[PDB]
DNA sequence: AAAAAAAAA
């Protein structure tokens, strides 16, 4: 409903026959079993990359709380690396 | 067009549908004129539907199926008529092909003895029939396009060509392009036929 | 004359 999104976002399953190109998501940012941070959405799950994320200060990320994550997704492994969090 | 990938098919079959001139000299008999293509792979690869697109799309072409024919009455046969009471002979298979091309599904699967008919025809052109006082050498110029499945139920890579395509050289030294598809997984083009399949629906 | 089913090698 907000004015400014009328970009779109993509589902996260709708992420595993792309690559090299820039998407918008949102979903549950926790750790898997394994001890990785990852996203979930109603319709599949992926792993995510800190290493060089520049965030929206202001904002306490704790696990648990929608995000919206903007990245590039790469198929060599199933890294999304993030360049923003807000 | 809503067949993905295949693109030297395509130009093979082009380049079949209107191919060479043929030769013929007083002293050198006759010399072929047309190409055949044969094509093997696993299953769900689309050549029995390219084949019914070139059925569909030439001027001259017969349907035919491995198990369901027989190569004696896929020739010529011998039947009376009703009105004279007289025996005359009727055309076969190929023989109503004649300067057309003539298309067989499970070719693999035909029995081996069919064959032989092939094995007639392809070499010269000209099938002979003698049976019941009959002598006539019959004309049959066609082409043939053939599709086949492998003995096994997937093509092996890592195997002999020879052992992975059940029918003798004999008959394969005779077709001009040997064409082997397989599908191999990869998720982009997954991808990419996927949302082609969908979007022709 | 040509297709299709059955017992034995
Ligand atoms: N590249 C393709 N583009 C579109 N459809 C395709 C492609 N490859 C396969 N198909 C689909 O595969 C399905 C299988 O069709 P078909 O049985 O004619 O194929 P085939 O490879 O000749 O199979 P078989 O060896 O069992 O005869 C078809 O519905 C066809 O649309
Ligand atoms: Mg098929």
């Amino acid at each position: 409903r907000n004015e400014n999104f009328q970009m779109s976002i993509t589902p996260i399953k709708n992420l595993l026959g792309r690559d090299a190109q820039n998407f918008l998501l949102l979903g549950l940012l926790n750790k898997n079993f394994k001890g990785n941070w990852s996203l979930e959405d109603p319709s599949g799950s992926v792993e995510i990359d800190i290493s060089q994320t520049i965030p929206t200060q202001g904002h306490y990320y704790v696990p648990g709380c929608m995000v919206l994550v903007e990245g590039i997704y790469y198929s060599v492994g199933n890294k999304f690396h993030v360049t923003s969090m807000t | 067009p809503s067949i993905y990938g295949h693109d030297h098919i395509k130009k093979a079959i082009l380049l079949m549908l209107m191919g060479g001139v043929e030769k013929n000299l007083e002293n050198g008999s006759h010399l072929r004129g047309d190409i055949n293509i044969l094509m093997v792979g696993d299953p769900s690869t689309a050549k029995s539907q390219l084949l019914r697109f070139v059925l569909n799309t030439a001027s001259l072409a017969i349907a035919t199926t491995g198990r369901g024919s027989s190569g004696v009455g896929l020739t010529a046969a011998v039947t009376t008529d009703r009105e004279t009471g007289e025996r005359r002979l009727e055309a076969g298979a190929m023989v109503l092909a004649d300067r057309g091309v003539v298309c067989i599904d499970e070719f693999d699967k035909m029995t081996d003895v069919d064959r032989v008919a092939i094995h007639e025809v392809m070499e010269q052109q000209t099938v002979t029939i003698a049976k019941a006082g009959i002598h006539t050498t019959l004309n049959a110029r066609c082409s043939v396009i053939a599709a086949a499945n492998p003995v096994f139920g997937q093509y092996d890579v890592n195997r002999d060509p020879h052992q992975n395509i059940a029918l003798p050289d004999s008959l394969l030294s005779r077709f001009d392009l040997l064409f082997v598809v397989t599908d191999d997984i990869n998720e982009i083009r997954d991808r990419s036929i996927s949302e082609h399949v969908l979007r022709t629906h």
